[PDB]
RNA sequence: ACGAGACUCUGGCAUGCUAACUAGUUACGCGACCGGUCGGCGUAACUUCUUAGAGGGACAAGUGGCGUU
């Protein structure tokens, strides 16, 4: 029976969402960072706010946050979703082209291009799946 | 200033004051093996057959008990005598074989270090008891 | 240079340690103030049954002890707790002799005197109290102090006159002399809160730092920039060498070792047994010290262990 | 110091239990002397497996309402007839105790199962707790039932009772019910 | 009857018309080779042996 | 808290078949405290304060005081 | 938003601090056989006990496992 009230939830987003940069990761520190950085008028309920909230930089110190996204998290997630590779996946000498898609192309006059390599259509027309 | 750290088993407290002394041990103005009921005598015996007498011969402990009930002035007067043994024995001389026979004890029972935290349950109207309820007329 | 490797350590510990006080003039004797609300110490057995247990332990805090230093004298010891006390121990009759307080919250970080008669201790209310056994009052810190939590201040362990820098979680930095104490030079510049600083015993220079991992010196007298240390975020500790020209610092689980000498890593430190599904990282060093000779290296954990490194004796 | 109570030996003690030994531990430092160390043990789930038998039994003996609360009685009822299975086998009465309570878990139990059909239940094998529990709840019952009225003495009668069980003969009563609820649940399967 | 040992694997769920059995996978040592599903009855534990008499005799499913 | 936050008063109108008794029941404001409303805040509600805010450092500025 | 919860008190919490012989507090030749029990007596012991105002501690944060993880 140990289900966190909506309260201390609602409690340690506000806290990590508008006073982060103040928090630290030891319990016997939160409750001091907590404390400080807002007023918990009791006890029992600075040490739920620090449980939950080491809860909280555990898993991000983990990884990502499905429902948690905080400016913070932006311009890291900005840090890590620059990867750019140095061939790009686009860019290769031969691509496979159907027949059919040879003539698109040439109804626009660029079936020139020597990147093009023609692929033979499958067998047959073998391509839905049976009805029952 | 000092730790004094006692014994309670129930509402029973004793405590054992120990220093210096010949290893022998009094019980309220009393040696220990004279019990009236004399049912719980091995309880009483068994810290010193726990931890040897080799240990219990430099140390001159008095206790003193106050707690209704027949045995719950027991459970406590051995926790009391064990825990002044550690405090008074890790205080002063060595800590390995501190470690040695706080080992022990807790192989034993882990009572005789730490005590019996659950008491008496307040009882609420409506009933005999503190959960029990009266009988519903019917 | 040493390579500063481990190879055996030792349990029996119930909790974090806060600061280790090495002294020189004793052989074997150390305090440690740990927030398990104790104070041990330990004698140098050097045995493979086991490598060295204390002798004693001493219980009478009311909180977790947050810094401790030594007076002259080794039969005393005074610790400030986390309920923002100071007491002094004695190791004779085991059992106390002064406890002063004054503050109300706790004092983060306690330094001590040159000459064995100030108490310094800052407290999380904006105050910083430094007063004596002689009775003269000699500071309160009252009005226009740090605007938020002081999480330290230490002493210049040198000959000439002390100067106390104030370090907070409130970014700014302040520098007084004693002699005086009045504003001369506040510092701006950090990047996060101020936790750990550390003053050569020298009182010319000051290194400052803290979770920011953007550690700029601070002098004492003057007051300028020297370096820009960094790496990892959250630190929590600096340390040199007072008998040669090393430096190391605890940037978080893991552990910095540079020179004095010209700022270069001298052996990389990692170990760590592997396991299949281990989602957990090893064991976090909080603090950082030399041994009372300098052959050995001393790293106080958050684990509830002080990790010994030595040499690898080949 | 590492035998029951400087008496019962507790390093050459019998096997006895293949596995049913992690429910009752009385063959290693888990074995205390006494039995009685307040009821502590019932405050978590399987605590009862700690706890030694004769503690158990001691503790239970004390029922029917003319044996409410009083347990230095039962104690002293128990440590009597101790001394004389153990007088009368000559060795650690532990063997002796530890048959008759296994002779006595009934090995079977029919519970009653479907929707609203009460005239078949099913005969299911019974878990050795409850097993060894039952066993030793229902000897204390006819142990008792023996008692009131009866030429025979209490304190005494339990000694035969163990002894026999321990033997298997009928005249038990324990082994008594056990067989008659064993033969009901086997014509129920 | 003769009776059989069997060996706990991983605790399936709780059965009865009030609850009175459990539902668990259990492995012979005897065979060594097989793991069947028995319905035993009782407060069962992780690992304990069970003492079944027959190979052939299971109540309801569900 | 909730034993501090009700105030009550009586009263009755008359009608010649009946009276029609009036209780009137007031809760009490938390906000104008007055020293009579707890001065300590709400206690579920974890009062946070407004952060302040300031240049991020870049290159070191130093003020003489 | 009310309710649940948090919240208040209550046994666990002086293992450190607020300190009265009127309730208890090892030291202090007597009484007792000649060196160990009387609660009738004496460091005004600078309160560990049961007498209590502050402060502290525990949070599913530690580990392992299950969970659409």
């Amino acid at each position: 029976g140990r289900v966190r009230t909506k309260t201390v939830k609602k409690a340690a987003r506000v806290i990590i969402e508008k006073y982060y940069t103040r928090l630290g990761n030891d319990f016997h520190t939160n409750k001091r960072v907590c404390e400080e950085i807002a007023i918990i008028p009791s006890k029992k309920l600075r040490n739920k706010i620090a449980g939950y909230v080491t809860h909280l930089m555990k898993r991000i110190q983990r990884g990502p946050v499905r429902g948690i996204s905080i400016k913070l998290q932006e311009e890291e997630r900005e840090r890590r979703d620059n990867y750019v590779p140095e061939v790009s996946a686009l860019d290769q000498e031969i691509i496979e082209v159907d027949p059919d898609t040879k003539e698109m192309l040439k109804l626009l006059d660029f079936g020139s291009l020597s990147n093009l390599q023609v692929t033979q259509p499958t067998v047959g027309m073998n391509f839905k799946t049976p009805r029952g | 200033q000092s730790v004094q750290v006692f014994g309670r088993k129930k509402t029973a407290t004793a405590v054992a004051h120990c220093k210096r002394g010949n290893g022998l041990i009094k019980v309220n103005g009393r040696p220990l093996e004279m019990i009236e009921p004399r049912t719980l005598q091995y309880k009483l015996l068994e810290p010193v057959l726990l931890l040897g007498k080799e240990r219990f011969a430099g140390v001159d402990i008095r206790v003193r008990v106050k707690g209704g009930g027949h045995v719950a002035q027991i459970y406590a007067i051995r926790q009391s005598i064990s825990k002044a043994l550690v405090a008074y024995y890790q205080k002063y001389v060595d800590e390995a074989s501190k470690k040695e026979i706080k080992d022990i004890l807790i192989q034993y029972d882990r009572t005789l270090l730490v005590a019996d935290p659950r008491r008496c349950e307040s009882k609420k109207f409506g009933g005999p008891g503190a959960r029990a309820r009266y009988q519903k007329s019917y | 240079t040493e390579q500063m490797t481990l190879r055996g350590t030792l349990k029996g510990h119930n909790g974090w340690v806060t600061q280790i006080a090495t002294t020189p003039q004793f052989p074997d004797m150390i305090l440690s103030a740990s927030r398990d609300k104790t104070i041990i110490m330990w004698k140098l057995t050097r045995d493979e049954t086991n490598y060295g247990i204390p002798q004693r332990a001493l219980r009478g805090h009311s909180h977790f002890v947050s810094d401790v230093v030594i007076s002259s004298d080794g039969q005393f010891a005074l610790s400030g707790s986390w309920d923002g006390t100071l007491r002094l121990w004695d190791l004779t009759t085991g059992t106390t002799t002064r406890r002063f307080v004054g503050h109300t919250k706790d004092v983060l970080s306690v330094a001590f005197s040159s000459d064995n008669r100030q108490i310094v201790s800052g407290s999380r209310d904006k105050t910083i109290k430094l007063w004596n056994t002689l009775g003269v009052c000699k500071y309160t810190v009252q009005d226009e102090s740090h605007s938020e939590w002081v999480s330290c201040v230490r002493f210049s362990p040198n000959s000439s006159n002390p100067i106390i820098v104030s370090c907070g979680w409130d970014k700014l930095v302040k520098v007084w002399n004693l002699a005086n104490c009045k504003l001369k030079t506040n510092h701006i510049g950090h990047t996060g809160y101020l936790n750990t600083v550390t003053v050569s015993p020298d009182g010319s220079l000051c290194a400052s730092g803290g979770k920011d991992g953007q550690a700029m010196l601070w002098d004492l007298n003057e007051g300028k920039h020297l370096y820009t240390l960094d790496g990892g975020d959250i630190i929590n500790a600096l340390c040199f060498s007072p008998n040669r020209y090393w430096l190391c610092a605890a940037t978080g689980p893991s552990i910095k070792i540079w020179d004095l000498e010209g700022k270069i890593i001298v052996d990389e430190l990692k170990q760590e047994v592997i396991s299949t599904s281990s989602k957990a990282e090893p064991p976090q060093c909080t603090s950082l010290a030399w041994s009372a000779d300098g052959q050995t290296l001393f790293a106080g954990y958050t684990d509830n262990l002080v990790r010994v490194w030595q040499v690898t004796i080949g | 110091d590492i035998k029951l109570f400087g008496k019962w030996s507790t390093d050459d003690v019998q096997i006895n239990d293949i596995s049913l030994q992690d429910y009752i531990a009385v063959k290693e430092k888990y074995a205390k002397y006494l039995p009685h160390s307040a009821g502590r043990y019932a405050a978590k789930r399987f605590r009862k497996a700690q706890c030694p038998i004769v503690e158990r039994l001691t503790n239970s003996m004390m029922m029917h309402g003319r044996n409410n609360g009083k347990k230095l009685m039962t104690v002293r009822i128990v440590k009597h007839a101790f001394e004389i299975i153990h007088l009368l086998t000559g060795e650690n009465p532990l063997q002796v105790l530890v048959n008759a309570i296994i002779n006595s878990g009934p090995r079977e139990d029919s519970t009653r199962i479907g929707r609203a059909g009460t005239v078949r239940r099913q005969a299911v094998d019974v878990s050795p707790l409850r097993r060894v529990n039952q066993a030793i709840w229902l000897l204390c019952t006819g142990a008792r039932e023996a008692a009131f009225r009866n030429i025979k003495t209490i304190a005494e009668c339990l000694a035969d009772e163990l002894i026999n069980a321990a033997k298997g003969s009928s005249n038990s009563y324990a082994i008594k019910k056990k067989d008659e609820l064993e033969r009901v649940a086997k014509s129920n399967r | 009857q003769p009776i059989k040992l069997a060996r706990v694997t991983k605790v399936l769920g709780r059965t009865g018309s009030q609850g009175q059995c459990t539902q668990v996978r259990v492995e012979f040592m005897d065979d060594t080779s097989r793991s069947i599903i028995r319905n035993v009855k009782g407060p069962v534990r992780e690992g304990d042996v069970l003492t079944l008499l027959e190979s052939e005799r299971e109540a309801r499913r569900l | 808290p909730v034993n501090y936050y009700v105030d009550t008063a009586v009263r009755h109108v008359l009608l010649r078949q009946g009276v029609l008794g009036i209780k009137v029941k007031i809760m009490l404001p938390w906000d104008p405290t007055g020293k009579i409303g707890p001065k300590k805040p709400l206690p579920d509600h974890v009062s946070i304060v407004e952060p302040k805010d300031e240049i991020l450092p870049t290159t070191p500025i130093s003020e003489q005081k």
